[PDB]
DNA sequence: GTCCCTGTTCGGGCGCCG
RNA sequence: GGUCGGCGCCCGAACAGGGAC
């Protein structure tokens, strides 16, 4: 009974055509046992090679779940279904999430197959099973309804989200609720017994209104602010003052009123790096005007809702990370630093895929948005482990640098 | 005859015709023998006689198949293939022996004229068209359509493997415990039954696929040990590699070059510690396949070598889950890798190398890590899941180098072996200046028109130097800069630059460069006692920067 | 505009399997 | 002399990004 949307690529744009990476047994297993229920119930089914079109298809468990969990890798899907899920149909993101005390994440993704999925359009969301030691020949599916992964199904199911979530918003019109991919995000300001108790609340309504879910509470107000920081010392040598001038040559392409004159007066002649070396008066000036400008926020710093967010991540060592999200070069809309994540003092993959998903996540919250990513890592190294690490329901972008540390800007 | 499995709809790249080229003229011999062919499909239902409303054509031949007299007629369909749709492949990867588990009876058949048993596209027979002469200049010649599968058409394999999964999947279904390794048209089909109940579930499943117009001629190997298989030997409790024969030239050709390293690299699977690197490295500077090149004296070592490897015997076992993999890797030099994974010591389920060079600077670290990452892989195709590692790495080792990095580094659980060389950094920088050490103000530049440039540095004890330096850029002459001070200091030294690219390339810790200058600043490095490296920004006056 | 690092992405050659 | 698909290894050339004069 129920009516398809159309929907169609970005003009000038192919379907995705990406190669199914190897998988470890018990990944091949648990989507086997998935894809075949899921057959069963004609959510998805089998076509053949002459759909040329193919995107990458894993498993993962979501934090303390147990539970196998079926991840497509929409990300070329839906960078080609763009003015479709972002225009057309995009889903609004209220400003006033961020500011609540309390935001819970519910996964929501399993209502989105109640849905049929336009004919035309099955083709495109085509996958392929593997098999350990190439025994068979991949097993090919497609959808038939809303996948979980591609941004158009939370576009198409806003209609059925609103709908049944209306009683409740009546009810709580205190309460916010953003809904991003497979996740609903519920922030309130109660204190958290109250919190709590509604998200539950929210459970039951959805349970009843036919969509199940498979703790995940948030609190944006914590989100630490990372600056830049200049050391303080009583004794000065030749190399501190080297390192505080290219620390705050640095800082000038951000904060612009910053100057190094006086300071690098002292660094005049060819003296022994280890040799101390009395502040001038003006040097002594110079610098705190300048821890001045740095406890100040920089200027003329704005969201283009136009343009897209990159993140930066910096290994600091002992377990420690730095991060900025910016639009433009030096306009930071954010800064920060994460300490003592899973793996920290033993796996740095698995510590950086911890960092990926909390900036993400934090960049849902705020912006509706998702930033792309670059990663502080060789492009091999991090293919080959990062799968291992996820637990989540939707994927970043990202792309790879090698930038060594000359300056330590981020931390001290 | 033919299947009744349905048909795999297939189109043409939009906008484009069908292929229109004439015969290569061929011999005699090959004439005859499609002759009897066409004739043969067309008694079968496989080929049709077609008018002349077909404008298309599209060259032919033969050729034999391996140890037999029956000929293979191909289609060179290339245009065509140009003009069809694009497919996505089925075919993954490959199959391997040490990816085998333990079965009581086995059976090896294979498909009777795989591809001609499936019918093609009703509506895409048409641009199949091919002529045969009867003779090469006396008669026009009957030519034809498919129906079913060509030989050279870029849709044939995928659709062939699709529709071999779609008719053994009823059977698969009935027989859950019949492991079944489908490559192309290859059966193997392995069980837990004793003998009989294995004969007649092969019997069983002969006739499935006969119901479904496949053929499985007597080319079985019933259950007689050793099977011929992906290019192996499988016996019961071991499989080896089929003969392997090595080029042997007076005079090399880089055509026979690339044939041995390619023959190399296939023993290497199971072969431990052939390398290849002295004999890959003549491949370099080439330009015809048939320019011959001379064999350096270490190609020649690393020949004999390999030569004297492939001879002492070896063989693989298979794969028993319920022990753990251990992958053990050795350095050999040169940036080259071996490695061997076994699950009981001296009993490899197979070996490898790993010799691939990524960056212009490098390290052993670094190349360990992505040996690691190599091996991690491959074991996830075969067995799907990550062998436990000896690495001759010492632990302390891998937490300094991976601690300090500003790159994320990882290696899964592994322990340390003694067997040398052990992989070592041969150089570590200074985090603080060091007192009473001479410090250097380092400085290169060159001039990107004339392309001369200057090196030196100015000393806090009044030591100086200036070089003048001929066929320079602004990078060379910043790495000589530091080169300079490395050489003209004492074991203990503090150098101050303004090279982020210098610095960069040291604070990685190289061991190995393509640039001879980066070898001799590693040189220099690994001589000192303390070596602390600065950077300082350029045009602020700091010293003599 | 040269020089010189990350990454794509297409082409070639050999080996091995069908 | 000549066809296809896969996987391995190697060579090459473009293109994108990013730094430094
Ligand atoms: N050199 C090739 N070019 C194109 N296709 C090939 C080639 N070699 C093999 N194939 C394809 C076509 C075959 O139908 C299919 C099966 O391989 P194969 O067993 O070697 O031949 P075959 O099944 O057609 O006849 P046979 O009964 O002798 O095995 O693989
Ligand atoms: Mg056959
Ligand atoms: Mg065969």
């Amino acid at each position: 009974p129920i009516e398809t949307v159309p929907v169609k690529l970005k003009p000038g744009m192919d379907g995705p055509k990406v190669k199914q990476w190897p998988l470890t047994e018990e990944k091949i297993k648990a989507l086997v046992e998935i894809c075949t229920e899921m057959e069963k119930e004609g959510k998805i089914s089998k076509i053949g090679p002459e759909n040329p079109y193919n995107t990458p298809v894993f498993a993962i468990k979501k934090k303390d779940s147990t539970k196998w969990r079926k991840l497509v890798d929409f990300r070329e899907l839906n960078k080609r279904t763009q003015d479709f899920w972002e225009v057309q149909l995009g889903i609004p993101h209220p400003a006033g999430l961020k500011k609540k005390k309390s935001v819970t994440v519910l996964d929501v993704g399993d209502a989105y197959f109640s849905v049929p999925l336009d004919e035309d359009f099955r083709k495109y969301t085509a996958f392929t099973i593997p098999s350990i030691n190439n025994e068979t020949p991949g097993i090919r599916y497609q959808y038939n309804v809303l996948p979980q992964g591609w941004k158009g199904s939370p576009a198409i199911f806003q209609s059925s989200m609103t709908k049944i979530l209306e009683p409740f918003k009546k009810q709580n019109p205190d309460i916010v609720i953003y809904q991003y991919m497979d996740d609903l995000y519920v922030g309130s300001d109660l204190e958290i017994g109250q919190h709590r108790t509604k998200i539950e609340e929210l459970r039951q309504h959805l349970l009843r209104w036919g969509l199940t879910t498979p703790g995940y509470e948030l609190h944006p107000d914590k989100w630490t602010v990372q600056p830049i920081v200049l050391p303080e010392k009583d004794s000065w040598t030749v190399n501190d003052i080297q390192k505080l001038v290219g620390k705050l040559n640095w800082a000038s392409q951000i904060y612009p009123g910053i100057k190094v004159r006086q300071l690098s007066k002292l660094l005049r002649g060819t003296k022994a790096l280890t040799e101390v070396i009395p502040l001038t008066e003006e040097a002594e000036l110079e610098l705190a005007e300048n821890r001045e400008i740095l406890k100040e926020p920089v200027h003329g710093v704005y969201y283009d809702p136009s343009k897209d967010l990159i993140a930066e991540i910096q290994k600091q060592g002992q377990g420690q990370w730095t991060y900025q999200i910016y639009q433009e070069p030096f306009k930071n809309l954010k800064t920060g630093k994460y300490a003592r994540m899973r793996g920290a003092h033993t796996n740095d993959v698995k510590q950086l895929t911890e960092a990926v998903q909390k900036i993400t996540t934090e960049s849902i919250v705020i912006w509706g948005k998702t930033p792309k990513f670059k990663l502080p890592i060789q492009k091999e190294t991090w293919e080959t482990w990062w799968t291992e690490y996820w637990q989540a329901t939707w994927i970043p972008e990202w792309e790879f640098v090698n930038t060594p540390p000359l300056v330590k800007l981020w931390y001290q | 005859p033919i299947s009744p499995i349905e048909t795999v709809p297939v189109k043409l790249k939009p906008g484009m015709d069908g292929p229109k080229v004439k015969q290569w003229p061929l011999t005699e011999e090959k004439i005859k023998a499609l002759v009897e062919i066409c004739t043969e499909m067309e008694k079968e239902g496989k080929i049709s006689k077609i008018g002349p409303e077909n404008p298309y054509n599209t060259p032919v031949f033969a050729i034999k198949k391996k140890d037999s007299t029956k000929w293979r007629k191909l289609v060179d369909f290339r245009e065509l293939n140009k003009r069809t749709q694009d497919f996505w492949e089925v075919q993954l990867g490959i199959p391997h022996p040490a990816g085998l588990k333990k079965k009581k009876s086995v059976t090896v058949l294979d498909v009777g004229d795989a591809y001609f048993s499936v019918p093609l596209d009703e509506d895409f027979r048409k641009y199949t068209a091919f002529t045969i002469p009867s003779i090469n200049n006396e008669t026009p010649g009957i030519r034809y359509q498919y129906n079913v599968l060509p030989q050279g058409w870029k849709g044939s394999p995928a659709i062939f493997q699709s529709s071999m999964t779609k008719i053994l999947e009823p059977f698969k279904k009935q027989n859950p415990d019949i492991v079944i390794y489908q490559y192309m048209d290859d059966l193997y089909v392995g069980s837990d039954l004793e003998i009989g109940q294995h004969r007649t579930k092969i019997e069983e499943l002969r006739q499935h696929l006969l119901r479904w117009g496949l053929t499985t001629p007597d080319k079985k190997h019933q259950k007689e040990p050793p099977f011929l298989w992906m290019g192996y030997e499988l016996h019961p409790d071991k499989w080896t590699v089929q003969p392997i024969v090595l080029p042997e030239k007076d005079s090399w050709t880089v055509n026979d070059i690339c044939k041995l390293v390619g023959k190399l690299n296939w023993a290497s699977q199971i072969y431990p510690g052939i390398k290849v690197r002295q004999l890959s490295k003549l491949l370099r500077g080439t330009k015809a396949l048939t320019e011959v090149i001379p064999l350096t004296e270490e190609a020649e070592l690393e020949l004999a070598e390999n030569r004297e490897i492939l001879k002492e015997p070896v063989h693989g076992v298979y794969y028993d889950p319920s022990k753990d993999l251990i992958a053990e890797i050795q350095k050999q030099g040169q940036g080259q890798w071996t490695y061997q994974i076994y699950q009981e010591p001296f009993k490899n389920l197979k070996t490898g190398k790993y010799a691939r060079m990524r960056g212009a600077h490098t390290n052993d670290v670094k190349q360990l890590t992505e040996a690691v990452q190599k091996i991690t892989t491959e074991s996830i195709v075969i067995w799907g899941k990550t062998p436990k590692f000896k690495l001759p790495i010492q632990k302390e080792t891998w937490e300094t180098w991976w601690t300090e990095y500003w790159q994320a580094t990882w290696i899964p659980e592994w322990e340390f072996v003694n067997t040398p060389p052990l992989v070592k950094l041969w150089y570590q920088l200074e985090k603080e200046p060091i007192v009473g050490a001479e410090t250097f103000y380092v400085d290169g530049a060159a001039n990107r028109e004339t392309k001369l440039g200057k090196a030196g540095y100015v000393t806090n004890k009044g030591r100086q130097k200036v070089v003048p330096l001929t066929n320079t850029t602004n990078q060379k002459t910043e790495l000589q800069a530091i080169y300079l001070a490395l050489q003209d200091s004492g074991l203990e030294v503090n150098i101050v630059t303004n090279s982020q690219y210098a610095l960069g390339i040291i604070q990685a810790q190289p061991d190995k460069s393509e640039s001879e200058l980066v070898n001799q600043i590693i040189e220099q490095l690994i001589k000192k006692e303390k070596v602390y490296l600065a950077w300082v920004p350029a045009h602020k006056g700091i010293g003599g920067n």
